[PDB]
C-alpha cells in the first residue's frame, strides 16, 4: 500500500498472508470467505512469463496477522493447502482477465476476534455500491513505494472511477470483469496498492445491513500511485457463479 | 452474503464500535 | 522474517 496508514488491530479479520515455504517469503495478500476457503488472484499462483507456477505444497496460509514478519504466537493460525483452483479462463497471456483462484484448506480454521470471513456480494449489493465515486478499502503488507516495507498491515480508502477514465489510462484491453479505483491527479488525495499487495481484498461496507463485502481482488496497475493511472481489480460479483460452482462442486 | 456471520467484525461492529476511517467510505455512499 | 514453528 502507497500513502495508507497501519491497520487498527482486528480491522480486516479476513486478510490472509500467502506465504512460501522456501525461501520463507510473503507471496501475496488474500481473504478468508468461510472456514475452509480463501480467495486470491490467480497471478499469485500462475504467471508463466515470470516462470511462476506454485502448488499446494509450496505454500502456507497465515490468517490473524497484523505484523508482517513476526510469528503471532497465540494470534495467527497457519494452514496448509488442500487444493488450488484457478479460473479456467484466466487470461495471463494479454490482460490478466479472470484473475481469481480459490484455495481450499486442509482443515477449517476457527474464528476469533482477529479471524473472520468477509461476505461475497449478491446481485443487489454489487448493484448499489459499485458506483463511480464510492470508496472501497484495500489492505496488504505490500510495498509503501513503487521504487519500503511496512512492519504491520496497511489500509487505504479509494474511490471507484468511471470506466471510460479507466479505459483511457492504459494501452491494456480492460474487460467487464475488471474495475479500476484511485484518485485523479486533480483530486489531491493519493494511494494505491503496490507489489506484494496482489490477491488482497477491495471491500465495501453496506449502508443497508452494515456488513463488509469483498467487491474486488488486487490485480494489476502500472507502477504504484502514478498521477493519471489507476489500480485494476478483479470484479468479484461477476465471477461469483464460478465461485459457487467450485465450492458446491468441491467443498464445504 | 459470502459467509453467514460474514462481514461483522468481532472487534468493531459486534461491539458497536467504529474504525477510524470507516466514515469516509460511508460518506461517499453518496 | 521471524521463524515459523516446523510443526507447520
Ligand atoms: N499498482 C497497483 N495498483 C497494482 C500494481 C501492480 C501489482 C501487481 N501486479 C501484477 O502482479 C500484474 C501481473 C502480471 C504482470 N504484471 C505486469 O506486467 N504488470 C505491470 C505492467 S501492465 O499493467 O501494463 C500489464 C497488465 C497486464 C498484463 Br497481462 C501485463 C502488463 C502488472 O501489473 N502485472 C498490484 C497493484
Ligand atoms: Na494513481
Amino acid at each position: 500500500i502507497v500513502e495508507g496508514s497501519d491497520a487498527e488491530i482486528g480491522m480486516s479479520p479476513w486478510q490472509v498472508m500467502l506465504f512460501r515455504k522456501s525461501p520463507q517469503e510473503l507471496l501475496c495478500g488474500a481473504s478468508l470467505i468461510s472456514d475452509r476457503w480463501v480467495l486470491t488472484a490467480a497471478h499469485c499462483l500462475l504467471y508463466p512469463p515470470w516462470d511462476k507456477n506454485f502448488t499446494e505444497n509450496d505454500l502456507l496460509v497465515r490468517i490473524g496477522k497484523h505484523s508482517r514478519t513476526r510469528y503471532e504466537r497465540n494470534i495467527e493460525k497457519i494452514s496448509m493447502l488442500e487444493k488450488i483452483y484457478i479460473h479456467p479462463r484466466y487470461n495471463w497471456r494479454e490482460n490478466l482477465d479472470r484473475d481469481i483462484a480459490l484455495m481450499k484448506l486442509k482443515k477449517p480454521v476457527a474464528f476469533s476476534d482477529y479471524i473472520h470471513p468477509v461476505c461475497l456480494p449478491d446481485r443487489e449489493t454489487a448493484a448499489s455500491l459499485l458506483q463511480a465515486g464510492y470508496k472501497g478499502r484495500v489492505t496488504g503488507w505490500g510495498n509503501l513505494k513503487e521504487t519500503g516495507q511496512p512492519s504491520v498491515l496497511q489500509v487505504v480508502n479509494l474511490p471507484i472511477v468511471e470506466r471510460p477514465v479507466c479505459k483511457d489510462s492504459t494501452r491494456i484491453r480492460i474487460t467487464d470483469n475488471m474495475f479500476c479505483a484511485g484518485y485523479k491527479p486533480d483530486e489531491g488525495k493519493r494511494g494505491d496498492a503496490c507489489e506484494g499487495d496482489s490477491g488482497g481484498p477491495f471491500v465495501m461496507k453496506s449502508p443497508f445491513n452494515n456488513r463488509w463485502y469483498q467487491m474486488g481482488i488486487v490485480s494489476w496497475g502500472e507502477g504504484c500511485d502514478r498521477d493519471g493511472k489507476y489500480g485494476f481489480y478483479t470484479h468479484v460479483f461477476r465471477l461469483k457463479k464460478w465461485i459457487q460452482k467450485v465450492i458446491d462442486q468441491f467443498g464445504e | 452474503s459470502g459467509e453467514a456471520d460474514c462481514g461483522l467484525r468481532p472487534l468493531f461492529e459486534k461491539k458497536s464500535l467504529e474504525d477510524k476511517t470507516e466514515r469516509e467510505l460511508l460518506e461517499s455512499y453518496i | 522474517f521471524e521463524g515459523i514453528p516446523g510443526e507447520y
